[PDB]
């Protein structure tokens, strides 16, 4: 060997110490996907976070942890393709507006299609019902209902475990609904987080910070069992 | 009026099904039953490259079978030596959601892009040492999936908003738009004369454009799922495409139709990546399967598995001379096969 | 007495082949989801064992062909002092990396987030070579100290001097392994008792739907906090109140045997209990020898 | 309207395409078999290289 | 890229000083540093060297234990700390900068230098010293070495640096791989023990002495130094 | 190539049946999913029914939930949608839509507003 391979040599060593650094950097920080369809408040869920790109990227704080929440900025209607690169993240949060009827099948059938995926099913989902209030006053005047949108709103009751037991009703059918559409070939590797916000609740942070931390124990549970 | 048009259409395409039937007077395996089989190939892993901080998916060689650019979706542009085994320069990239990487015949630029809509092209030749931006270019409203080198003054790039372009590295502006398929563009491949390059979408499409005359000459369609993978023949006559369907086609550019099915029903994961050797008997395919399978062009037996891989095969590359063939997956791990 | 030292030996040579290739299986998957540190702790602890009882059933097979004659093949006393070396080693090592292995799940359970993000490998490593360093330093302590370690009465085995113990030094040396050893023994179980009660009070507080991880991490908590004290602190309170009476011992070296055994025992088990007592461990365990028979 | 315009780009597209000639398959076949015949003793991949110059 | 020099002057025997070298126009961090010394109307000599990081240091033999290099990465400067100056140490030092890897340049850059006054291995000969030769006919420069550099990689570790009055010496070839920054009149050939250096066209501003350095080790040892005058 | 030919449809009184027919080729179809998709003047694409490859795992939307009688044949390699009970709501195009990937589950963009395995889809009107 030279006295250029031994410089080649070094300098391997220098570049692998910097890729080792930048590895622990990357691994003290946390990485988010941010997902949902137009007709839902995630803008104002970003914007909120006061602690022609393609992609956006938001860093916040939570309890001294660092968090970065990817959201798709300029694309088509496609996902099949570009969900593959968002894996290996800690969490997923699909936003939906649960306030408009139209939009809920859509919003479900998203849902179904991104949580039985082949090669995200090693990741949680993390779903915010956001805009409860629309969805309370709708209920409340009596104009539109999820009674004309499904039938088995007409055959279900609230379950025994200042808002009216309408508003409820309707909010434990819709979880109920996303549990059983969720459940489904899930094979116990992954488990879904509903919660409950709305655009003005500043509470969300620690949602997302407990369910992270719940996602990091359930995977440090499946490494020491070596699933 | 739109039912004439339609029907005009279907009419031509008809018309163009029973104009190309009538050119199938024999298959390929009819003729290639004389020739001796290729054997069952062994190979094994004579160089193993580590220190990829995130999940490989892009290679690619360079003129001489010596260097190699890969791609992390951390954000890094790696230069590995197969001989050395020593890493030569480490571009941090400004996103990490690369998708695609290219290395110029010059070897003195690189391209990269991916999610952010952005192709960043690279100068490893730059007289201050470290490595500085050249040529970050946009205009794209969708996502990289493939980037390639025509010479040291063009690049094509493919974008997920259906419409690709000839960009100039001197001024950063679209030379020459195409049409586009009906589908997100998946990949490109050039053919060896430089002047036309077949490009497979998510339309189970394959298309065939010049760089002078930004038009499509020949359409492929029969594959049945998307295609994830292309890769041109040595000679520049043929191209072989593999699909989510777990099957790889063989178009002939001179005969205008599909010649080889590689398919097998033991095999269900689809295909993300296909290169041809320097003489074109091999086909190494990569599948989700974990390994990757080596296929005779002319036989379509199996002539070898890789099984080097604990994860998704997301690419691999034939060096120009047929010396070694690199393979990186999602495993960090980049396996130098002979 | 050679054909229970031989069998040990083979017992433990095929638990730790077995523990090692489950590991390895194990981590060429893992290593792209997490950090894969309790992968490669384990996987250390398991190569360590493997060679201390390697070691120990050479010396073992070596001393009882030759009929015990230590005259004959120990003429500068240098195979006795590699012999206690490595069996000071041995048992120190097997018990410092399981401490710190508890502490770590500890840490992982009760702050994930800290343990994720702030702990790194390289921390990991670092310990690790800690530790490792620190056992062969205090099992090379008695040899930089003008002393060596005297045959004991089995004649089988080299260790700290037993018999005849007059001076104050022995006194120290065989404490400090009692203590190195006792402590180690209480910080796991604490470590052990506090991840099981974390993971009982998550799960009674959490009605969703479930306990396909918790449940088996309780019961393997629970095992080791059986067997391990139930192996190690007789030895370790023998070894203690022989050092606090010196020769007004009441027992004869027969409890010392039976304690060293029982001992063997725990790094016989050591790897079963920790990677091959799995149930997903088990059942890839059983297709394979059904496989192959 | 627009499909209009891209209905009328379609229908250019496929007239202009079926002019494209073509030739038969054995033809084809024949050059390729050549091709590997000619290019199997430039491949190291299928004719096994000694280590000397690897 | 620019690498200005300051410290030199006269020093009486027996003193120290410290030759400091700024660096500016590129990442000091990435480039290996050498320290190389001439003599008043005489060839060049290697003194000292380091690479990136101080991970790696190497010193000539006939200044091993007196002179003493360091670089400094947050500031981007370089320094030789002198102990036990001699009479013969009159000398001008020049930094050079040099990158090793597949494709490189080392030792592509040459800084202007400094002055100083006081009051076995591979050796690389010249036969010849002066060619008299007009601006409008081909030179051939031949160099031999006393053992054959040609390693078993097959890299031809050879150097050709052209120093004109006034000015530093240029690099024209690293390994027949001709540098960038010079014209392709010069080329490069002959096998692992014989050199030749081949110039089609002679110009105005190529006159100067030509000098031959080998990096088959770490010890540098370049050659006598042709000198064409015009 | 992908043919997906649509039959049936047309202007139906209220209160009526109908049998919607899809025809696939070029491809084995005991081993794609095979949805109905809906697509209202001036509304965007939305998600009817859909059906496995092995045609037990069916599914429906709340709208007209037990409503529709989806089903497929392998032989002939055809889909069906037996509609009973149409009401005005149901002026609409429905498409006859396929999945990419072979042997899933599932697949991504069931309901995509431009699909290139997208048929060109029924007008069934129904007025009074
Ligand atoms: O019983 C006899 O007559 C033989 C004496 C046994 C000496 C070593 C036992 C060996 C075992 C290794 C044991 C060990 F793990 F090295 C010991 O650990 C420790 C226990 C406590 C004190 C320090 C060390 C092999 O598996 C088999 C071999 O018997």
């Amino acid at each position: 060997l030279s006295a250029e391979d031994k410089a080649a040599v070094e300098r391997s060593k220098m570049i692998e110490k910097q890729l080792q650094k930048d590895k622990q950097v990357y691994r003290r920080t946390l990485r988010l996907l941010l997902l949902g369809a137009d007709n839902s408040g995630k803008s104002t869920i970003v914007k909120q976070m006061r602690i022609t790109s393609g992609i956006f990227e938001t860093k916040f704080q939570v309890d001294k942890v660092n968090f970065h929440m990817f959201d798709v900025g300029a694309q088509r209607d496609e996902r099949r393709k570009w969900i593959q690169c968002f894996n290996d993240v800690t969490a997923i949060i699909f936003v939906v507006d649960s306030s408009d009827y139209n939009r809920l099948q859509e919003a479900l059938n998203d849902f179904k299609s991104i949580w039985n995926n082949r090669w995200l099913r090693t990741i949680s989902v993390i779903l915010f019902l956001n805009k409860q209030d629309l969805l309370a006053e709708k209920v409340l005047a009596g104009k539109s209902k999820i009674e004309d949108y499904f039938p088995e709103f007409a055959r279900y009751t609230t379950p025994e475990d200042g808002e009216d037991p309408r508003v409820t009703r309707a909010k434990y059918f819709i979880r109920k609904e996303f549990v059983d559409i969720s459940t489904a070939s899930g094979d116990g590797r992954h488990i879904c987080y509903p919660h409950f916000t709305c655009s003005v609740d500043t509470e969300n942070a620690r949602r997302i910070f407990n369910d992270c931390k719940d996602i990091i124990l359930q995977m440090n549970l499946r490494e020491y069992n070596l699933v | 009026e739109l039912d004439q048009l339609r029907q005009e259409a279907e009419q031509l395409k008809n018309q163009i099904r029973d104009a190309r039937k009538a050119c199938a007077d024999a298959t390929l395996s009819q003729i290639t039953n004389n020739i001796d089989p290729v054997g069952r190939i062994q190979m094994r892993t004579r160089r193993t490259l580590r220190g990829h901080l995130a999940k490989i998916y892009a290679m690619h060689w360079g003129t001489d079978s010596r260097l190699l650019v890969s791609a992390s979706q951390d954000g890094k542009l790696i230069i590995w030596d197969s001989y050395t085994t020593n890493k030569v320069h480490a571009i941090p990239l400004r996103s990490s959601w690369v998708m695609t990487c290219a290395y110029a015949p010059s070897g003195n630029y690189v391209a990269c892009g991916g999610l952010d809509n952005i192709c960043s092209i690279y100068n490893l030749k730059t007289r201050e040492g470290n490595v500085r931006v050249s040529r970050e270019l946009a205009g794209h409203t969708g996502y990289l999936s493939c980037c390639r080198f025509l010479d040291d003054n063009q690049i094509v790039t493919s974008s997920g908003d259906t419409t690709c372009a000839l960009w100039d590295i001197e001024t950063g502006q679209q030379t020459t738009t195409f049409t586009g398929h009906t589908g997100d563009v998946m990949s490109l491949s050039l053919a060896p004369d430089t002047r036309l390059f077949v490009s497979g979408a998510c339309d189970a499409s394959a298309k065939l454009w010049d760089v002078r005359e930004g038009m499509c000459r020949q359409t492929f369609t029969g594959h049945e799922s998307d295609i994830n993978a292309i890769c041109f023949f040595p000679n520049g006559n043929a191209f072989a495409t593999g699909s989510d369907d777990a099957t790889c086609r063989l178009f002939d550019l001179r005969a205008d139709q599909e010649l080889m099915t590689y398919s097998h029903d033991n095999i269900i994961c689809g295909i993300t990546s296909v290169s041809f050797s320097k003489s074109g008997r091999l086909l190494l395919a990569g599948y989700d399967d974990f390994n990757c399978n080596v296929w005779d062009a002319l036989k379509a037996d199996r002539a070898g598995v890789l099984a080097g891989h604990d994860n998704r095969v997301s690419c691999l590359g034939v060096t120009d001379d047929g010396m070694a063939v690199a393979t990186g997956s999602w495993d960090s791990f980049l396996k130098i096969w002979n | 007495s050679v054909f229970f030292s031989v069998i040990f030996m083979t017992v433990g040579i095929l638990s730790n082949s077995l523990a090692i290739a489950i590991l390895m299986k194990a981590y060429q998957r893992f290593r792209q989801k997490s950090k894969a540190s309790f992968l490669l702790l384990a996987s250390g602890l398991v190569i360590t064992d493997f060679f201390g009882h390697l070691i120990n059933g050479a010396i073992a097979v070596f001393v009882y062909a030759s009929d015990k004659e230590w005259i004959r093949f120990d003429q500068s006393n240098v195979l006795c002092s590699i012999f206690g070396i490595c069996m000071v080693f041995s048992g120190l090592c097997p018990l410092l990396l399981g401490s710190v292995m508890a502490i770590e799940r500890c840490i992982g359970v009760t702050k994930p987030i800290f343990h994720s993000t702030k702990i790194t490998s390289k921390h990991v490593k670092m310990m690790l070579s800690g530790v490792c360093l620190f056992a062969v330093f205090i099992a090379l302590l008695p040899i930089l100290g003008h002393r060596d370690y005297k045959i004991q009465a089995s004649r089988t085995w080299c260790f700290y001097n037993t018999e005849d113990i007059k001076d104050w030094e022995d006194r120290f040396y065989l404490l400090l392994f009692s203590f190195l050893g006792l402590l180690a023994l209480g910080v796991s179980l604490l470590c052990n008792a506090i991840t099981g009660i974390t993971l009982l009070r998550v799960k009674f507080k959490s009605q969703q739907h479930g306990r396909s991880h918790h449940l088996e991490m309780v019961i393997q908590l629970l095992a080791i906090m059986c067997v391990s004290c139930i192996c190690w602190s007789p030895f370790l309170v023998t070894m203690a109140n022989i050092g606090i009476n010196g020769n007004h011992s009441l027992e004869t070296c027969e409890t010392t045997l039976f304690a060293l055994r029982m001992a063997t025992w725990n790094q016989i088990l050591d790897p079963w209990v920790y990677i091959l007592l799995r149930k997903a461990v088990l059942k890839n365990l059983y297709k394979l020898a059904s496989q192959c028979c | 309207t627009a499909s209009i315009a891209q209905a009328r780009k379609l229908v250019e597209q496929l007239k202009m395409e079926a002019n494209i000639d073509r030739i038969k398959v054995s033809k084809a076949a024949a050059d390729l078999m050549a091709y590997c015949e000619a290019h199997a003793k430039e491949d190291p991949l299928l004719t096994p290289v000694p280590a000397s110059e690897n | 890229v620019q690498l200005v020099e300051s410290g030199g002057g006269l020093v009486q025997p027996g003193g120290s000083r410290k030759l400091s070298c700024s660096a500016s126009g590129f990442a000091f961090s990435s480039f290996g540093m050498h320290w190389v010394r001439q003599a008043p109307e005489k060839g060049l000599e290697w003194v000292a060297y380091i690479s990136s990081g101080s991970g790696t240091i190497y010193y000539a033999d006939t200044v091993k234990g007196r002179f003493t290099i360091s670089r400094d990465d947050p500031k981007n400067t370089l320094f030789l700390q002198m102990t036990s100056l001699r009479s013969e140490d009159t000398a001008m030092y020049y930094c050079v900068r040099s990158i090793y890897y597949y494709g490189s340049s080392p030792f592509d850059f040459w800084g202007q230098g400094t002055t100083l006054t006081v009051s076995a291995d591979i050796v690389m000969t010249q036969a010849t010293s002066s060619v008299p030769v007009t601006p409008g006919e081909s030179v051939s420069i031949s160099c031999r070495s006393s053992k054959s550099l040609l390693h078993s990689n097959g890299n031809t570790y050879l150097y050709w640096f052209l120093q004109r009055p006034g000015q530093s010496p240029q690099l024209l070839i690293y390994r027949s791989n001709l540098a960038s920054g010079v014209p392709d009149r010069f080329s490069g050939s002959g096998s692992g023990t014989a050199f030749t250096l081949t110039i089609s066209r002679l110009e105005a501003e190529d006159v100067g002495v030509y000098y031959c350095m080998q990096h088959l080790e770490y010890p540098l040892t370049f050659g006598a130094g042709t000198k064409l005058e015009l | 190539q992908v043919q997906l030919q649509e039959s049936g449809g047309g202007l139906v009184q209220p209160g009526g049946s109908l049998r919607l027919s899809c025809a696939a080729s070029g491809f084995t179809f005991s081993n794609y999913k095979m949805n109905w998709v809906r697509q209202a003047p001036g509304k965007g694409l939305e998600w009817v029914s859909d059906i496995s490859q092995s045609g037990a795992s069916i599914s429906y939307t709340g709208s007209v939930k037990g409503r529709f009688t989806i089903s497929r044949d392998n032989a002939k390699n055809t889909l069906y949608l037996q509609m009973n009970s149409l009401k005005p709501e149901d002026t609409a195009v429905y498409y006859c839509a396929r999945c990419p990937a072979p042997f899933t589950r599932d697949c991504f963009d069931v309901t995509s507003t431009t699909y290139a395995y997208r048929g060109q889809g029924t007008q069934v009107t129904v007025s009074s």
